[PDB]
């Protein structure tokens, strides 16, 4: 009889684009509703608790509100660091103890803004081997998506944002390598829509 | 700390000489909860006697109803024997058709 | 108000190292509808009114699991309490608790209750505001700080304003032919002679529900509490109540005296007399 | 329906 | 948080038994056990208050737990199946009612431990073309052929772990996607200024912590027992 329904299960926001996370609940009597934040690998992190409809809790870009049927977690101007899973749980008055009935969560990914894109593919040689090599697609804008290879002998990682906070710089990059040598970096990301201005050195 | 029980012996329906009924013994106003209540037919223990569940009043004193289905006769004498920690010996309260 | 729902808990320790007993009874007005007794091999919550029987086995498990948990916690509490008052295991002690909601003359919550007693005396009580507590002594203040740190008051308010009220309204509808149908008292006056102070007049009220009734003897001058024997309201067993008030002493005559019955089941308060 | 006792609900 | 869980990682075989340890927050007297099955929510298993069992969720008969008088808990999972592979979380409740969770315990149950492999780690030095075009230098680390998925990749610059300018893939790649028991690969990037990479005194190491088979099982094979271990690869700054 204790059911917690979270929507959407997946949330794909652009950096700065505010969104509202829904948590529907059925309980005999509400003891309290909880919002947890969960990073991959780690344990749910306590955010705040709402007991009555009209109660509001605010911790940075997160604001939570309560009704007799649901709870909303409003995210204002999200940043890539807000990317995580947001968990909703409830404590029942009609049961014993402080146990929580969890919702399945809202997996959030905040697409970062890219200030000055400089799309380029570079070849990186191994620190030990001379033959062994990797292809790096880097400095592409927030709208370029890296496609997978149908070649089982080519590995293409997904996009990844690194923060050089010392220079207030953010950068996207994906890696490609092949089991067989004579692997061309100019063709390494041939399967994806690559920017017409992508830089390919000699 | 200890309160003496109030005992009332009476019938669920008016006293019908010959037709079937219920014999009630209502103990109230006592503390602690442990009490002995026995319904009697002519000085002997009535065989089959049920009771309500232990509950209490605003003053925390306990109350119970002990009861059995009986058929009253002219020459039938009925009584309730109650024993509490507050009582030295059990108290027999005879059933009166007028109380 | 108009209607109420109450739960009565009785937690009692056993003579020595014996396992304590936990009992709970639930009431809606004067009708008992549930019970739990921890003293059984496998204790289960049981129906006691015919209208609570329609409730699913989910309702009964919720009840049973709350009372099976209370059994374990009230045991810890009984030990905490004998520690406060520096009592040994030798004696037996009782924690009593009364909690519930009163619905309004309309049917919205009038006020909520949560009172506890230790060995038949008030110990801790939730105040009318459902936010603060009234502790009786320094030991009940140890319980208050425990209950403030555990946010007990807030969780009572949520229960009493919500859950308690919803379920009372639920039971009120399911049992409206019993709980919302006021039974008027079957009234009669009997004559019990004695020659010397002369005879005795007994005014009965029988088979009435709810328990609230008022019986007075008016020889005119008014209600006269001094020469009247008012026996307290008693249950008949069929979920109905009984009560009588008597007078002795015509000091005048038995026909001068008239009985007055006040009850909800009556369109107007009765004027009863002895009919020879 | 009775109220459930949460954790640390003891006298 | 304050709750501590051990082991953080466990790789065992089907039919075996495992014991998960939990210490509640200092001051908390209760322990709650939760299971988080891969791409599924937290499910209540069992709760203990002051060494005594209280509430019971859908904990299997095969599973057993208890809370010790020092308040710590142990959750034992016997006759292990592949489906018992999940994240096991313990939580301790505050006096005010909120639960606080530990890091969790990730159990991977396998039919046989023969397909368990440690990673090979390689560091790929920045492109000279990248240095000349951007004035930045990105080192790429590749952890490959590891099974199962339990890996923690860290970057160590001059003996100190770095978090700035780095991003490691959240999920590893199946090298042979159809295998179902496919070995994995994981990439990471560390970007530094061309200047930082330019002075040769600067040393860069890619650390990969593998959580393998340790102690719990026997190893009846040729190659070295794929034990829990750190595998690393390094590079030094180039004057160029
Ligand atoms: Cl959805
Ligand atoms: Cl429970
Ligand atoms: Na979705
Ligand atoms: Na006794
Ligand atoms: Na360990």
């Amino acid at each position: 009889e204790d059911q917690v329904t979270q929507s959407p299960e997946a949330l794909r926001l652009q950096e700065g684009e505010s969104s509202s996370l829904n948590c529907s609940y059925t309980v005999s009597g509400l003891r309290g509703l909880f919002w947890y934040r969960q990073d991959p690998g780690k344990g749910p992190e306590f955010l705040f608790t709402l007991y009555s409809a009209g109660e509001e809790k605010e911790k940075e870009r997160l604001k939570a509100t309560l009704t007799k049927k649901e709870s909303f977690l409003h995210i204002t101007a999200p940043k890539p660091e807000d990317s995580a899973t947001y968990l909703c749980a409830v404590q029942d008055l009609g049961t014993s103890g402080s146990r929580l009935t969890f919702g399945e969560g809202t997996q959030l990914t905040v697409n970062p803004n890219i200030q000055n894109p400089d799309p380029a593919v570079y070849q990186l040689r191994d620190s030990k081997s001379s033959d062994k090599s990797v292809c790096l697609f880097t400095d592409f804008d927030s709208q370029t998506n890296v496609s997978q290879s149908k070649d089982s002998d080519v590995y293409i990682t997904d996009k990844c944002v690194l923060d050089m906070r010392s220079m207030d710089f953010k950068s996207n990059s994906a890696v490609a390598w092949s089991n067989k040598s004579d692997f061309a970096c100019a063709n390494a990301f041939n399967n994806s829509i690559i920017p017409e201005d992508t830089f390919f050195p000699s | 700390i200890q309160r003496t029980p109030k005992i009332q012996v009476y019938s669920r329906h008016p006293a019908e000489n010959g037709k079937s009924n219920f014999l009630n013994c209502y103990v109230s106003g006592f503390h602690p909860s442990d009490i002995e209540v026995d319904l009697l037919k002519n000085g002997e223990r009535i065989e089959k006697v049920e009771h309500s569940d232990l509950s209490f009043s605003k003053d925390w004193s306990f109350y119970l109803l002990y009861y059995t289905e009986f058929t009253p006769t002219e020459k039938d004498e009925y009584a309730c024997r109650v024993n509490h920690v507050t009582l030295s010996q059990p108290k027999i309260v005879k059933w009166d058709r007028d109380m | 108000g108009s209607h109420s729902m109450r739960y009565f808990y009785t937690a009692m320790s056993r003579p020595g190292r014996g396992e304590p007993r936990f009992i709970a009874v639930g009431y809606v007005d004067d009708t008992q509808f549930v019970r739990f007794d921890s003293d059984a091999a496998s204790p289960r919550t049981e129906p006691r009114a015919p209208w609570i029987e329609q409730e699913g086995p989910e309702y009964w498990d919720r009840n049973t699991q709350i009372f099976k948990t209370n059994t374990q916690t009230y045991r810890e509490s009984l030990r905490n309490l004998r520690g406060y008052y520096n009592q040994s295991e030798a004696g037996s002690h009782i924690i009593q608790r009364m909690y519930g909601c009163d619905l309004g003359p309309d049917g919205r919550l009038l006020r909520g209750h949560d009172q506890s007693a230790y060995d038949g005396k008030d110990y801790i009580a939730l105040n009318e505001d459902l936010s603060s507590w009234t502790a009786a002594d320094t030991a009940a203040q140890i319980t208050q700080r425990k209950w403030e740190a555990a946010r007990v008051a807030e969780q009572r308010r949520a229960y009493l304003e919500g859950l308690c009220v919803e379920w009372l309204r639920r039971y009120l509808e399911n049992g409206k032919e019993t709980l919302q149908r006021a039974d008027p008292p079957k009234t009669h006056v009997t004559h019990h002679p004695v020659s010397d102070h002369e005879a005795t007049l007994r005014c009965w009220a029988l088979g009435f529900y709810p328990a609230e009734i008022t019986l007075t003897w008016q020889r005119d001058g008014e209600d006269q509490t001094q020469d009247t024997e008012l026996v307290e309201t008693r249950p008949a067993g069929d979920r109905t109540f009984q009560k009588w008030a008597a007078v002795v002493v015509p000091s005048g005559e038995e026909q001068r005296y008239t009985c007055h019955v006040q009850h909800e089941g009556l369109p107007k308060p009765l004027t009863l007399r002895w009919e020879p | 329906h009775p109220v459930g006792e949460a954790d640390y609900f003891e006298y | 948080s304050g709750v501590t869980q051990t082991p953080k990682h466990l790789i065992t075989a089907t039919g075996q038994r495992v014991t998960l340890r939990c210490s509640p927050r200092s001051g908390d007297l209760s322990v709650y056990w939760y299971q988080q099955s891969l791409d599924q929510g937290l499910q209540f298993l069992i709760q203990y208050y002051n060494g005594e069992e209280r509430a019971k969720g859908n904990i299997l008969e095969r599973f057993s737990a208890q809370q010790f008088p020092d308040l710590h808990s142990e959750l034992n999972l016997s006759s292990l199946e592949l489906g018992d592979s999940a994240l096991y979380f313990c939580a301790s409740s505050a006096r005010s009612g909120e639960l606080f969770f530990g890091e969790g315990s990730r159990l991977t149950v396998l039919e046989d431990l023969k397909n368990v492999f440690p990673p090979e780690v390689a560091v790929f030095e920045p492109s000279e073309a990248e240095i000349s075009h951007t004035q930045k230098a990105t080192l790429v680390c590749l952890a490959t052929g590891f099974y199962p998925d339990h890996v923690e990749l860290s970057w160590w610059v001059n003996g100190k772990e770095v978090h700035s300018g780095v991003c490691t893939d959240p999920q590893p790649l199946k090298e042979q996607p159809a295998l179902n028991d496919s070995r994995y690969a994981l990439s990471s990037r560390l970007r530094v200024s061309a200047t930082f990479w330019q002075n040769p005194r600067n040393h860069f190491r890619c650390q990969v912590q593998f959580y393998g088979l340790s102690e719990n099982d026997e190893w009846t094979q040729d190659r070295a027992k794929p034990v829990t271990q750190i595998v690393s690869a390094e590079a030094w700054g180039r004057a160029d």
